[PDB]
């Protein structure tokens, strides 16, 4: 499984005649982002957004590489030997520089709780929506854009697998020492 | 056809190349900064600055140098450029997003061959170090194309051998030369097979090699004194093809054999002496014993 | 496609290339795109 | 609410296709997707038993390059186009693969999806069989709506 | 090119013929195989001679699965590994192998360093106190703990470790100090100050801190003796304060509150710390404006 | 994932001192073969090991 | 101490036997059971090669002299009729195969309950082991006493 | 309490099992093994169609000349009598599509059923660790005594 | 039909900002996902610094919050009876507004 | 008390669920099946 | 009969207990290749080769087996005597 994911995107490169390679990133379409279909909205599919712009490609590549990284930790966990618990926390740590730091969100926030007809007024929607097109070609009423909480997951998953390995337990947080 | 870009290695290298595209004209001079590390003391962060510094009056006509920079916060903020061994600020209040300037109030590039301090003071702080002069201007006789084949390297070079300069840019420079005469003659051929090594490569102004790239044309050679591969079939069963000298067997008579080894039963078929048939001799010849 | 510049091009960057001449003396549209600070190399095909 | 009774009236559903449009790749699925072709429909049933090494991958993969080569090699006969006038409507072609007593498909362009010099990849359809016993001859052939 | 290229496949195949030359040796010179005689297995017998004048009689000294002298060792492993690995950086930079860890290649492959346990953290630790020892200058590894228990700065590093031997064996003999109420001839003796450095993690350094009088006028003095060359204007930020003393960001929000880098304020936990700055002076002034509500809340 | 070492750990997890030489390299490798820390030497990266 | 120690052993015994299927699944038996219904459904290229040729060849007429012709005119459709046949016959060995790759799935997944059961069992009776060692201690006591 | 708590984790680990079952019903395998059923079966109109164009093509003559004719007369009945040859196999993969659909139906129901016999037993583990913690109280009562 | 799609357009140039100026994807180096830095200064001029600005799933300041749902429910079905109707939102509810 | 109540309460869930499946045996999908098995065996006059 | 002896392998052998540097010097390996090409046609840190584990399982098997027969006991090493 890692030598067909390796086939769309290698974080080590590529060694094409004893020389590393100037792309990560084995498909060229995903290397230039070349948009395949210009239509995205006209039904609900989660495909037709993403060829309207490839890097959901690159993600759901990453999340791919990820989801093999920690399954595969995870497999390396439940042998339960002395080499594999240390096998297992090299695919734990393999996967948290891959996405790097975990995000800080800044807590203090333009949002002043306000009433619902004052963020639901269309004179709020309508200088939102004019200002897009004044862009493409006083609102502070909005809503703030969210991260995605299937990929903070990754982030809390990993800092539990790791912490279950430092403190001497199991996969479900149960102790490995005898009381 | 050779091309050159100006880009590179994405980390802290493709973030100075893009403000020298962005903020610049190819015959512009530069200082590139190629040791960046965070301040231990003064950072929150492991982001940093990339700074690179134009000089005042070049290809791109500018009246007074500016130190370009490229940030990776959103955040709006003030970048200040302190220079401990000058005494002097570059300071520009409000940065924008990304690639943004700060002008050098008096013109001294050399008080910007040293050791500068970035920071923002709000999380990021830079020690900026080692600075490299560079000019990137590229006159076309020093854009040469290596070629050995064989005996004697023959070198073109663009000045003579392109009919039309293209235009100076980082991005794209595509050098189409014209028909280029290689003398072929004394190729070595080994197992009847050469090749013509054609190496790119370019120099800029100021002595740098602009990278390289090698080719490889193969070259292979008919010979004509040799026979044609000849397949015969002998009268006594043997098949076999005639590579110049020798005679390599195709089929085999075993299976003609095995049947009187196989009426009495798996015992006899898997002995030795079933093991011990033996087949035919490859056309006219002999066998003889070497002591 | 050299950069945009606001003197010489005005205040939007949207550009076209059109083909003319080709197969009748009408105009027909090759690209059209948005002007940026830095130069755009389009490399196409001009039908005879 | 003329989407009131899916993706409106519930919570559960409304947070569901407007996050479609930001993150689409929690959604993503690698081995189904809406107008996928019958070869990558073929390909996973190739691979959908348990016992899965690297000598079945490779076989099921140059079996889908196979049937790749069929539909990359076809050879466009003739075209009619669903209109009065070509800048409107949409244009139906006609192949014929390499195959002698040779096999027939055809698909689709859209000429309301050409914009700026150039079709959009939504115009073209994908090659599709008929199963139907032609035999024309010298390629007098026509589709015809 | 082609010159290198065809001298490097011919480099690759001598490679092959030198790992199956020396297999050949090694396979026929094996004693489970000599005490089978109906296998006919036939000793070279003239090249095992040139093999163990060359390798000191390399081909006769086998070893059992297990040993650290083997090839197939963990011990043989980590010698290709650090063969290989030592350079994939270079020898001048930060990321170099031998310059993070100088103790990997002085580090004996033994019998007794592959199969005797011993507990990770010891090992991190004394790779830590020998990298202190060698920076300080300092004696052996009592100095460096005599020099963390008075060391003012950093964000946890005021650790008296013979301190903590003393607070822990008392925390192990009276559980829950059940001799504190036993005994109050003896627990009057003690100031109830240094009764909480037996619950509480209480440094005798730390002790020293809490009790500094905090003036204007020393406040610069003090600050330099409790931090070092740290910037204050770099200090009072948010996100280094987070990392400086280990914190979270609910766990920062109750000293400071609410913060955030677009130049807004906000009431946590019912108070406010604003670094206002003072115009035409440039100095940095910091309120707190702490707000208990009267006559309902909500 | 600068000293190859875990201190974090706690002090009922056990190992040996090759064993946890071999963890620090095979920690160190994977870092610099996927461009986490920079400058790695392309022509040891592109060797058959 | 006797009747819950031939309970352990017992225990013991159901715990080496279903954790020996679950660790040793597919065997060198139903590997090859799954991989015969992977070669029976990887004809449909083959067959339909040789339809196809075998149609074509039938265009052409055979009876020449003083009266010509003899083709057979409904070769193409006969051809197509039989591959269409033919590929009813994969689609239900392909089905047959993932079928019985599942079916093998599922009993694995029984026999991890299984083995999950004899080792709860095991702990449980080493739990009773240890109550009736405290049993034994308090009628020494009482045999003190 | 070691006795009943081992006991607990034990069913505990069976309600996690049989209801991930029970969650978990037909897989991405078990879909496709009765997609394929369901396409082995839409073929009877298409075979149909190549029948009848094939047995009016041979109603023809293919023998010309001096000798006319040529053309099978029996090829309306070789037709029909192929179609409802081939529609026994049809209503056969139609009975295996549905047999096996309804064999993962009661496969369903009775993880339904196995999942509620461990959470009744967790509710009654449950019930007897409350009783033994009165039982417990009672024996420190006896020891105060 | 024409604002239909201007509409369409309007909710993929908002998209495009908001993707490419995630933190989650800034870190992870690898991606080579390029941030705007030329339209994200317009975006974030015109509205308040919005596009830096993320929160944490579980809040109500989001986009997804059910404070969201409940704002798009409000606009909606406030105009659906006439506002001297009995049947009137805010007039059978006033605690809404 | 409370032990032999989820006990009872266990059991009348079994009696409930088998009492279920055996007041309603063939459902409509194994219905079709029978009658699909049915109508491929009634077409031997035809062929004949 | 048909494995033989088991093998008495030397106890002392020439293993130094050498640095992982000394171990891993590339002017030790390349003395080592340059040797055997001078063979096919001072270096004392090497590897010393190993036997065959999966062989010398036979021989403990063996030994394992003859000794729960010769003690009276089952082929797990239950005794099958009355306690």
């Amino acid at each position: 499984a890692n030598r067909w994911l390796k086939y769309v995107w290698s974080p080590s490169g590529y060694i094409v005649h004893g020389q590393i390679q100037n792309y990560q990133w084995n498909v060229r379409p995903l290397l230039e982002d070349t948009s395949w279909n210009s239509d995205p909205l006209d039904s609900v599919d989660p495909d037709a957004v993403a060829q309207h712009d490839p890097m959901h490609y690159k993600v759901s590549t990453f999340m791919r590489t990820l989801d093999l990284l920690i399954a595969r930790g995870d497999h390396a966990y439940r042998q339960l030997e002395r080499d594999t618990l240390n096998e297992a926390k090299m695919w734990y740590m393999q996967a948290l520089h891959l996405l790097g730091d975990k995000p800080y969100l800044p807590l203090s926030t333009t949002w002043s709780d306000p009433r619902l007809d004052r963020a639901a007024d269309i004179t709020t929607q309508n200088a939102h929506d004019s200002a897009i097109v004044a862009l493409r070609q006083t609102l502070t009423d909005l809503f703030l854009p969210q991260i995605n909480e299937v990929m903070m997951n990754y982030w809390q998953t990993l800092a539990q697998r790791v912490y279950n390995l430092r403190h001497n337990l199991s996969i479900d947080g149960q102790p490995l020492y005898l009381p | 056809k050779l091309r050159i870009i100006h880009n590179g290695y994405e980390g802290q290298k493709r973030n100075q190349c893009n403000l020298m595209n962005k903020y610049g004209k190819l015959g512009d001079k530069f200082i590139v900064y190629t040791s960046l590390g965070v301040n231990p003391n003064n950072s929150s962060n492991k982001l940093m600055f990339y700074p690179v510094y134009q000089y005042s009056g070049n290809t791109s006509g500018l009246n007074q140098g500016r130190l370009l920079f490229h940030r990776d916060t959103t955040y709006p903020s003030k970048v200040e450029a302190w220079i401990p061994g000058a005494k002097r600020s570059l300071t520009n209040q409000n940065a924008a997003i990304g690639d943004d300037y700060a002008t050098d109030s008096l013109n001294k590039p050399d008080d910007l061959k040293q050791y500068i301090f970035m920071t923002d003071s709000k999380g990021t702080a830079t020690d900026v170090s080692g600075p490299v002069e560079i000019n990137t201007a590229i006159s076309p006789a020093k854009v040469q194309i290596i070629v050995k084949a064989g005996g004697k390297e023959q070198t073109f070079t663009a000045d003579k051998d392109v009919s039309i300069q293209p235009s100076p840019s980082f991005d794209e420079m595509n050098y189409q030369f014209n028909a280029l005469e290689i003398d072929g003659s004394g190729l070595n051929f080994i197992n009847n097979s050469a090749s013509i090594d054609v190496t790119f490569t370019a120099f800029a102004e100021d002595g740098r090699k602009l990278g390289y790239e090698s080719f490889s044309i193969p070259v292979t050679l008919k010979v004509s004194t040799d026979n044609a591969l000849t397949l015969h079939h002998n009268e006594n069963g043997a098949q076999y093809m005639q590579w110049q000298s020798y005679r390599t067997r195709l089929n085999t008579l075993f299976a003609r054999q095995l049947v009187a080894r196989a009426t009495t039963g798996i015992d006899t078929i898997l002995s030795m002496e079933t093991q011990n048939i033996q087949e035919p001799q490859l056309g006219k010849g002999f066998y003889a014993t070497f002591v | 496609i050299p950069p945009y510049n606001l003197s010489t091009h005005g205040d939007e960057r949207w550009f076209k290339l059109y083909i003319k001449h080709v197969v009748d003396n009408n105009s027909h549209i090759i690209y059209s795109g948005q002007l940026t600070d830095t130069n755009i190399n389009i490399t196409l095909f001009i039908p005879l | 609410f003329i989407d009131w009774d899916k993706y409106n009236k519930r919570y559960s559903t409304w947070a569901g296709v407007s996050q479609l449009v930001y993150y689409p790749e929690n959604y993503i699925d690698p081995t189904m997707r809406i107008g996928q072709t019958k070869m990558m429909d073929a390909l996973l049933q190739s691979v959908s038993q348990s016992q899965l090494n690297a000598d079945t991958v490779e076989d099921a993969f140059m079996s889908y390059l196979t049937s790749f080569e069929q539909v990359a090699n076809l050879k466009v006969i003739s075209a009619y186009h669903d209109n009065i006038n070509n800048d409107q409507g949409l244009t139906y072609f006609i192949g014929l693969s390499e195959t002698d007593a040779g096999e027939y498909y055809w698909r689709s362009v859209d000429h309301s999806k050409f914009n700026d010099g150039k079709f959009a990849a939504n115009a073209w359809s994908e090659w599709h069989k008929i199963d139907c016993p032609i035999n024309p001859y010298k390629s007098t052939i026509r589709p015809v709506i | 090119w082609s010159e290198t290229h065809d001298l490097y496949h011919d480099a690759q195949q001598a490679q092959k013929d030198n790992r199956l030359y020396e297999a050949r040796i090694l396979k026929r010179a094996n004693p489970q195989l000599q005490n089978a005689v109906h296998l006919a297995i036939l000793a070279p017998n003239a090249e095992l001679i040139g093999y163990n004048n060359q390798f000191s009689g390399r081909a006769s000294q086998y070893v059992a699965p297990g040993t650290v002298s083997s090839m197939f060792s963990p011990a043989a492993y980590l010698t290709e590994l650090y063969r290989e690995a030592r350079n994939l950086h270079a020898s001048d930079s930060v990321y170099y192998l031998d310059t993070r860890r100088p103790d990997l290649k002085s580090m004996a492959l033994s019998q007794q360093n592959m199969d005797i346990e011993l507990s990770t953290l010891s090992l991190s630790n004394e790779l830590l106190l020998e990298s202190i020892k060698t920076e300080s200058k300092l004696e052996n590894y009592t100095k460096v703990m005599e020099m963390l228990s008075t060391f003012r700065p950093s964000g946890a590093t005021p650790y008296h470790d013979a301190y903590e031997n003393v607070r822990e064996v008392i925390q192990l003999q009276d559980p829950g100090l059940e001799q504190l109420n036993a005994s109050p001839a003896i627990a009057g003796l003690m100031h109830q100050a240094s009764l909480l450095g037996i619950n509480a993690s209480i440094s005798p350094e730390l002790f020293n801190i809490l009790t500094e009088e905090i003036t204007e006028g020393n406040a610069e003095e003090l600050y330099k003796k409790n931090f070092g060359n740290i910037e204050p204007a770099s200090l009072a930020m948010p996100e280094y304060l987070k990392r400086y003393y280990n914190l979270s960001d609910e766990e920062l929000s109750q000293f400071i509150g609410k913060a955030s880098n677009f130049g807004q304020q906000e009431y946590s936990n019912n108070q406010l710390i604003t670094p206002v700055v003072n115009s035409s002076d440039g100095t940095v002034k910091v309120y707190r404006i702490t707000r208990e509500y009267t006559t309902n809340a909500y | 994932q600068y000293l190859l070492i875990d201190n974090q750990v706690s002090a009922a997890i056990k190992t040996t001192r090759i064993a946890e030489a071999i963890a620090s390299i095979q920690l160190y490798v994977n870092r610099a073969l996927e461009n986490v820390e920079e400058n790695a030497n392309s022509g040891v990266i592109s060797r058959q090991f | 101490k006797t009747v819950l120690e031939k309970s352990k052993a017992g225990a013991q015994s159901r715990f080496d036997s279903y954790g020996k299927l679950y660790d040793e699944n597919i065997n060198a038996g139903e590997n090859q059971a799954m991989t015969l219904r992977a070669s029976a459904a990887g004809l449909t290229t083959a067959v339909q090669a040789s339809r196809l040729a075998g149609a074509a060849a039938d265009l052409v007429p055979n009876i020449f002299g003083f009266a010509g012709g003899g083709s057979r005119w409904g070769a193409i459709a006969e051809a197509t009729g039989y591959v269409m046949e033919f590929s009813a016959n994969v689609m239900n060995t392909e089905a047959d195969k993932i079928s019985q790759s599942e079916t093998y799935r599922r009993r694995r997944q029984e026999w991890e309950i299984q083995r999950n059961n004899a080792e709860a069992e095991l702990k449980q009776i080493d739990a009773q082991l240890k109550s009736l060692a405290v049993r034994r201690e308090a009628a020494v006591l009482q045999k003190t006493s």
